């Protein structure tokens, strides 16, 4: 098993798009950041002030675009 | 859901 980012691992301290929020790219709470498996990207689901009451672990979460497909 | 192996909160 290897780190999700092998290009900025040394610069993990710096912000990089490969391992950061897709839109803002900030890290307000990456632990609460969900990634879409079909698109493999992070979503503002956690960047928004209002947090989710519960986070699904067994059920993979898909971005609205996937469901709107 | 999927998360990154590296996170700001890391423990030994
Ligand atoms: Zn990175
Ligand atoms: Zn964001
Ligand atoms: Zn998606």
């Amino acid at each position: 098993s290897g780190p999700s980012c092998k290009h900025c691992k040394d610069d993990v301290n710096r912000l990089c798009r490969v391992c950061a929020c897709h839109l803002c790219g900030g890290r307000q709470d990456p632990d609460k950041q969900l990634m879409c498996d079909e698109c493999d990207m992070a979503f503002h689901i956690y960047c928004l002030d209002p947090p989710l009451s519960s986070v699904p672990s067994e059920d993979e979460w898909y971005c609205p675009e996937c469901r709107n497909d | 859901a999927r998360t990154k192996q590296t996170a700001r909160k890391s423990t030994g």
